[PDB]
RNA sequence: GUUACGGCGGUCCAUAGCGGCAGGGAAACGCCCGGUCCCAUCCCGAACCCGGAAGCUAAGCCUGCCAGCGCCGAUGAUACUACCCAUCCGGGUGGAAAAGUAGGACACCGCCGAACAC
């Protein structure tokens, strides 16, 4: 007994508009976002093993779920990197929590970037999966932006059952990502 | 989701402090990260969060040398 | 293409084995095999002088009008089995042929070439794969190289054909490469 | 000079000199070739001598292919040493050459000069050999 | 001229099931006096067999499709329970008391486990 | 002036020991081997060192089971 | 018995695979709706698990087509070889490859269950 904003919108308008654009036979062919992905590469694992915990705490406060700590399966010593050194955190988002996260991101933070002209239409890949990146976490009001001791940027990537970049960009437009309309 | 608890999950009302085009919806943002004023926008009552800036208050895609001047300025 | 399919007396074999075959080669015959969609593999002995006359005359792929057991038959030479040193002909496969069939073939080009002075030719390939009719296989794909200059990669899809003959080797091939000609000082820096 | 840049095993048995050729019994890339008749081990220096013999007999332009490469070493051991006490070090590199095999291929227009050149390169080698045209 | 990209989870789930079922099958055996109890599940209904892997033959059978088993009203679990009852009766008619239990590439628990536990209760030795 | 080579390891007597057709008792050793060149089939068991042995008497059949050479044992006919 | 059905298996395991084309959804195989209950994520009801049948055969799957990517593959000859003859060379009786060729092949078989029927 509840509905998020973007999901109600998705089931109302966007499916209709893509149908009226691309004319699929079955509606099962309709594109739909599955999951959302978050990652943070600490990179100074061999110099600060504590920024890892810092990033864990930030993403906790940001996404409302305890992250995963991705280990280094290979040992490349030109970076000090050794088998099992924690280099980064990672979180998966699916469902109502995902739609809420996109609502927050599109409505609070991305309208808080400094001189946001536009996210490119060219972060796609093969079929329409949008892989962008943030330099700082100085933007989410979710975050306690008084306590941060360093910039700890991140990298986001958005995956969809779309089959090509045209359908991907069209769907993400209907959903309200500020592309550079070109 | 599972024990080894995550942050807590409660609703939120993001009150548009720009032009009054507010938002309100379930979230994982709560004791964790919420503001006072439990304002019911709906059949129930739940926390509120002043929204210093947003979309409809952030000019962008979704929101809104010269020689002919030189010798305009230089007469 | 008014071919005269050469005629040859062939007799079926009594004994099929290495000893018999060597005795045959020694006597002055050549063993041979016949098959196809005949689906009755016949084992023959031809006569080597006559066979060599036939080949030297009409190229290697050269239809035959055989005489087996008094009965006559029609065949094509699909494959030869040659010795390296002596350069005899040890054995010969023969594909039966009805008239009007499409069988794939592999013939030889002929570089009729007189070039510019600053020019040299390089024949990257001799053999090109073709489908044609039974009685209508060529002997020599004549390719002409005159008036041309340095690099002119004669592709395979540039040769002139008969009417009703098709190229089946890919048209990517360098049949010829017209190299910029060497220097007497370039001949010192090749293979050292 | 011809040598490999590295071999995995730098002390090998002596190659065999038994049997006839399986490949290289057919001229490939030129017009006028050389064909062996015997069994022999042909080294680096021989082939250098031969290619130089050919290039100093055509002298301008016309190409030479070497279908052989000395990729099998042999081991001398230092002088006046009683037998035993190991296996000597590689010093010169051979290619085995079975009868029927083709070594060289020329591409020069006139058969006169070409046949003569190949003969001068034959007289720089330990084997009886003969000259080949690409024809049947 | 619309065209897809790759694997659907139906294919994934299917071939993973076959993968782990023929993993498990290494240890399970078959015989006419100790046959294998295979189960083949779907979301809606369920099927089971008694198998002799010496000849790849079959001795019993049951499923939740038969109207007499649909005459249950209760949960999926209760359908499964009555199925276990029927197969116990049928097996012990055709002359099999002891068996093994192949979970067929599925996890133990829920409908599978309630089936098997009903069968253990109603007499089969496993 | 030394040959630093010269070592070697004594044998282990590996390979097949009971070929096709023969009569074998129980617990008898068909093959000794390092890896599972030959795998078990029916009425056959594996060891620690990937040796094979018989679990039931009978006679041999080196057959394949999905590309892998197996070893089996079949019932002798009782006299 | 039977159809473009499902499931469990087998072949000394690609003759069975990959890719392209068309085509099917009665009961079933499915995908899908949602996390109330068992149960679960090194975070995520994504997976596993649970409760149902709004929707679609789009995909999976099954059916036919394409010998194209791969595979299979002979006869005969050759290499090699056992034995014997033979003053070096070479040869005879028997055995017999690899490659290549002709070709084959868009699998076959068994059991139970359904649906269908006398």
């Amino acid at each position: 007994k509840a509905l998020p904003r973007l999901k109600q919108r998705y089931r109302e308008e966007i499916r209709e508009a893509l149908q009226q654009e691309f004319n699929y036979a079955n509606v099962m062919q309709i594109p739909g976002v599955v999951k959302v992905v978050v990652n943070m590469g600490v990179g100074d694992a061999a110099r600060d093993a504590k920024l890892i915990n810092g990033a864990i705490n930030d993403l906790a406060l940001i996404t409302g779920q305890k992250p995963e700590v991705r280990r280094a399966r290979k040992s490349i010593a030109q970076f000090k990197l050794r088998e099992g050194m924690p280099i980064g955190a990672r979180v998966t988002l699916r469902g109502d929590r995902m739609w809420e996260f996109l609502d927050r991101l599109i409505s609070i933070a991305l309208p808080r970037i400094r001189d946001f002209r536009g996210l490119s239409p060219k972060q796609f890949d093969g079929t329409g999966n949008y892989t962008f990146g943030l330099n700082e976490q100085s933007m989410f009001h979710e975050i306690d932006v008084d306590s941060i001791d360093r910039p700890r940027g991140m990298d986001i990537t958005v995956v969809t059952t779309a089959t090509n970049d045209a359908e991907g960009r069209a769907l993400l437009r209907a959903l309200g990502f500020p592309f550079k309309e070109n | 989701m599972k024990p080894g608890i995550h942050p807590d999950y409660h609703p939120v009302v993001f009150q548009d402090a720009a032009t009054g085009a507010q938002f309100l919806t379930r979230s994982t943002a709560t004791s964790t990260r919420t503001i006072e004023w439990p304002t019911p926008s709906g059949p129930k009552t739940y926390p509120l969060i002043v929204v210093d800036v947003t979309s409809d208050s952030h000019p962008f895609w979704t929101g809104s040398g010269q020689v002919e001047k030189f010798r305009r300025r230089y007469g | 293409t008014a071919n005269i399919p050469n005629k040859l007396t062939a007799n079926v074999r009594t004994r099929t084995g290495k000893g018999a075959s060597r005795q045959a080669r020694r006597d002055g015959k050549v063993p041979a095999v016949l098959y196809g969609h005949g689906t009755d593999p016949q084992h023959l002995e031809l006569n080597a002088r006559d066979f060599a006359a036939v080949l030297r005359s009409h190229g290697t792929n050269a239809i035959l009008t055989l005489d087996i057991e008094g009965t006559e038959q029609l065949a094509l030479t699909k494959a030869l089995d040659v010795h390296p040193i002596r350069r005899n002909i040890q054995h010969a496969d023969l594909l039966v042929v009805q008239r009007g069939e499409k069988v794939t073939v592999e013939v030889t080009v002929l570089v009729e070439g007189d070039a510019t002075p600053g020019t040299l030719v390089t024949q990257d390939a001799n053999t090109i794969e073709i489908e044609a009719e039974a009685l209508s296989i060529p002997e020599q794909l004549t390719v002409s190289v005159e008036g041309v200059e340095a690099g002119t990669q004669i592709t395979a899809g540039q040769i002139s054909l008969p009417e009703g003959v098709n190229l089946i080797s890919d048209p990517e091939l360098l049949v010829v490469n017209v190299v910029e000609a060497p220097s007497a000082e370039a001949l010192e820096e090749e293979g050292a | 000079m011809l040598i490999p840049r590295k071999v995995k095993h730098r002390k090998q048995h002596h190659p065999e000199q038994r049997g006839i050729a399986s490949g290289g019994t057919s001229v490939s890339f030129g017009d006028y070739g050389i064909q062996a008749l015997e069994h022999a081990y042909i080294t680096n220096r021989q082939i250098e001598s031969a290619r130089i013999a050919i290039n100093r007999h055509i002298k301008r332009g016309g190409k030479v292919w070497i279908n052989i490469f000395p990729d099998r070493p042999l081991t001398k051991k230092p002088a006046e040493t009683r037998m035993g006490s190991g296996k000597g070090s590689p010093e010169w590199w051979v290619a085995n050459v079975k009868p029927g095999r083709v070594l060289f291929e020329l591409s020069y227009p006139d058969e006169k000069t070409a046949r003569d050149a190949l003969t001068r390169a034959i007289h720089k080698l330990p084997i009886k050999a003969r000259i080949v045209t690409r024809e049947e | 001229a619309h065209k897809p990209v790759g694997q659907n989870i139906s294919e994934v789930r299917r071939n993973a099931r076959l993968r782990r079922h023929a993993r498990l099958r290494k240890k399970v055996a078959g015989t006419a006096e100790v046959p294998r109890l295979v189960v083949n599940r779907s979301a809606r209904h369920i099927h089971v067999q008694l198998v002799n892997d010496l000849n790849g033959t079959t001795l019993a059978a049951a499923s939740s499709i038969e109207a007499d088993v649909r005459a249950i009203d209760g949960d999926k679990k209760a359908h499964s329970v009555r199925v276990g009852q029927l197969i116990a009766e049928r097996a012990k008619a055709a002359g099999v008391e002891t068996v093994v239990f192949d979970r067929g590439g599925y996890t133990y628990g829920g409908r599978i486990a309630a089936l098997a536990d009903a069968a253990r209760e109603a007499g089969l030795k496993f | 002036s030394s040959s630093r080579n010269g070592r070697d390891s004594a044998a282990q007597r590996l390979g097949v020991k009971r070929f096709g057709g023969q009569v074998v008792k129980a617990g008898e050793i068909l093959v000794r081997q390092r890896g599972t060149h030959f795998h078990p089939g029916v009425n056959v068991g594996r060891g620690g060192d990937d040796t094979l042995f018989a679990l039931a008497p009978g006679a041999v059949e080196f057959g394949a089971k999905r590309g892998r050479k197996t070893v089996n044992i079949v019932p002798v006919a009782r006299p």
